[PDB]
RNA sequence: CCGCACCUCGGAGAGGUA
């Protein structure tokens, strides 16, 4: 009897077992009110309850087990970690703790945890022993990351423009800047079908912290995968904490050797909640930005980086200009110096209608030599110096009309020559 | 269970209510008050 | 003897009824003692009194029913709610309880509710079962809202380039971004009228927070719905008070399947009631703006969603800029980000009486094809792509000359053609 | 605690104990 499965059935079902056992009236109640009661019922029995959840370490020491599903939002309902299994088990934030569970007892208000059965969808033996991710050692890009489907469908005509400006690989470091109304939510959208079609493996996550909720539910139900989201109806407190959550989750899964991507599009909200966050130190630079409030974000993007043990840490954030406030001018001009990739898109082939409007002459990316051969360089080299004489509009014009032809890359490579 | 006061009943189970409330659970409310309210006491 | 027929005949009747009964002398007594005195009177002899109003919980547990006709202003004449009813039925505030009430008896101040008959304008039992608005699915806005009258009057001008640069459905949350001397007031009545003409079955609610007496009283006398006003002759608790009353109001209607609409007209003067009434916390950000007191204003806006299962809350604010005051550009570019919906005015044009001045090139609407067939798209996309050469007081000029010719946007979009 | 924004420690009465 998981905490996880029982949260995901629908109101009416839970109802229905309520009533089946025997308890209260449960219509007027609460669904966390009913799975406490079926908790406390089901345990009268005699059977064991289990649950699972990653762990909020608090600052008096203790910590709880929050749930993916509610990005983990506090709640009174949720799995107790007592600092003394802390001690034990040298548990940190972020570790997946799943084991056996007890309903609390008179005067407790939170599930108690006994014994933990898995760490990290692992063996607790071998994240008992581990080295950590201040121990390994960085690199640069060196696997490719190839966003090309092959299908020759008309979508993939971003991922092939995409990788003939920008091409990514494992453990990247890059920043999407684009004024806003450029295109950015369905851009993202198709980076994610598309890391989740042609590199299953990897873990892809969605952070968008301070949007709408309609493009909230919209991405949970179009992408395949995990959409942690914060509105902008939750305090900036509620946006750090997520952040937080959210990178000690990527950290372990590193550790874990596990391939995590990460799609940022608020790290502008992101640097503004702190900045909002940070208690008033005395200093304040150009644009009303704090001294310390930049330290977080720009930890925050340069966590991202290759592992030679095992695993990688994509980021590619998603950067916002010309958006009529002077701070968000100086935090972009200040995170343009920390990265080392930049795909621009231009406002002036958006307003043609002509989608995608990426600007490939701004594009690019740094060691590119690393993630692709010697062919392909040469390749993407004579494409850059035949287009760059061109213009912007009439480049991706070009572009278009050349990649309609065919379906893959490598025949308009072979009808280059 | 059939046709007969239960009908009335179900009716006179308000009227029972409110008078409960009326005389028990008014009574409990000034009481309520009385324990939160101040006590008149020397200048 | 209904409280609304009660509160609603002149004093003379009253008067004159109370002269009959053999009360105290009238003459000299308030319309709402008159009343009182009757309603003892009447209640001494044996009969019933009926009232109603919405519910406003206290911090202290208990709360009071504020009537509709003072804007949710505490007044003698409340009717008390004891905790032990609230405890019964689970109230919540913004419930609408209507239903029989006692006089108060010797030591009581306020009217006591004997039994509710009807609960939010519905049976108890439907609204004592029911599903929150936090549970509810979020949506974009997929029903259309046609604000064209289609009478062929000279008013329909505005409602018809209005539905040209932005048209408007069920759930939209859009901001009216204004310099002074813009009009305003005369759109926001224009849009009432043709909501209340068009779609008299949407809830209709126009807020105004921190406005003149003169405008309330010709808002209330001109529309044809509800309006709830707060004067500056208020406090900022009072503007706090009234604007949480509304959000509850409107809150309980959607969770009833009801199509609500607010047409708020004062968000930073909501915004500036929130950061006088919130406790100084010893940071202020630029302008004078409190770091927690932006949260409670954005959760009012945010509030507007589109809902699947039934129901939807519209929110159109109005922003104000260019008023000399930096705290309110603050306001307004803080705000700019959030919605999705930008209607600004053009003073130039406002200037020289060419009414209504509305900038067609800034205004736009997001995922408008959700709104909008793929004809009406395209026309659209085709009178932009026309317009959008020419100059503000110009392409006014034009479309009204256009708009003259013919009665209907569907003659001239076919000889455009 | 004064103003957010980068060009060359007392008195009376009542009851009781020895």
């Amino acid at each position: 009897m998981n905490l996880t499965e029982l949260k995901n059935t629908p109101v009416s079902e839970l109802i229905t077992l309520g009533e089946n056992m025997g308890l209260e009236n449960l219509a007027r109640m609460r669904k966390q009110d009913i799975i406490f009661a079926i908790l406390k019922q089901h345990a009268k029995s005699g059977e064991d309850i289990f649950g699972d959840g990653v762990l909020e370490i608090l600052q008096d020491g203790f910590g709880f087990l929050r749930s993916a599903d509610s990005s983990y939002l506090a709640g009174p309902d949720d799995i107790y970690v007592s600092p003394s299994q802390i001690r034990r088990f040298n548990l940190r934030t972020g570790d997946t703790i799943s084991g056996k569970i007890r309903p609390p007892k008179e005067g407790e208000r939170y599930f108690a945890l006994l014994k933990v059965n898995e760490v990290n969808f692992d063996k607790p033996e071998n994240a008992r022993n581990k080295i950590l991710f201040e121990n390994l050692t960085p690199l640069h890009a060196n696997s490719r990351l190839r966003m090309e489907r092959g299908n020759g469908s008309t979508e993939d005509l971003t991922a092939r423009v995409l990788d003939l400006a920008s091409p990514i690989g494992r453990g990247q470091r890059g920043l999407i800047v684009a004024p806003p109304k450029a295109g950015k939510t369905m851009l993202l959208q198709n980076i994610a079908q598309s890391i989740a079609y042609n590199h299953p493996d990897c873990v892809l996550m969605v952070l968008l912290i301070d949007e709408r909720p309609e493009e909230v539910t919209e991405m949970q139900r179009l992408v395949k995968g995990e959409v942690v989201a914060s509105t902008f109806d939750e305090p900036a407190s509620r946006h750090v904490q997520v952040a937080e959550m959210v990178i000690e989750k990527a950290k372990r899964l590193v550790e874990h050797k596990k391939d995590v991507i990460i799609l940022l599009d608020s790290i502008t909200r992101l640097a503004r909640a702190y900045n909002t966050v940070v208690p008033a130190s005395g200093k304040v630079l150009t644009g009303g930005v704090d001294a310390n409030a930049l330290h977080r974000p720009k930890r925050f993007f340069g966590a991202a980086r290759n592992v030679e043990e095992g695993g990688s840490l994509t980021i590619i954030a998603t950067a916002l200009i010309d958006t009529g406030s002077k701070m968000d001018e100086v935090i972009y001009e200040e995170f343009k110096g920390t990265g080392n990739m930049e795909l621009h898109l231009s406002r002036k082939i958006a307003e043609k209608r002509v989608f995608p409007a990426i600007d490939y002459n701004r594009s690019g990316t740094r060691k590119e030599e690393l993630l692709t051969t010697q062919e392909e360089l040469q390749k993407m080299w004579i494409l850059r110096k035949i287009i760059h004489p061109m213009g912007e509009i009439d480049a991706m014009e070009f572009l278009i009309n050349k990649l309609a032809m065919t379906k893959t890359n490598d025949d308009f490579f072979e009808m280059m020559k | 269970l059939t046709d007969e006061e239960k009908q009335n009943q179900l009716e006179q189970l308000a009227e029972q209510y409110d008078e409960l409330k009326h005389e028990f659970e008014k009574k409990l409310e000034a009481k309520r008050r009385k324990i939160t309210q101040g006590d008149d006491l020397a200048p």
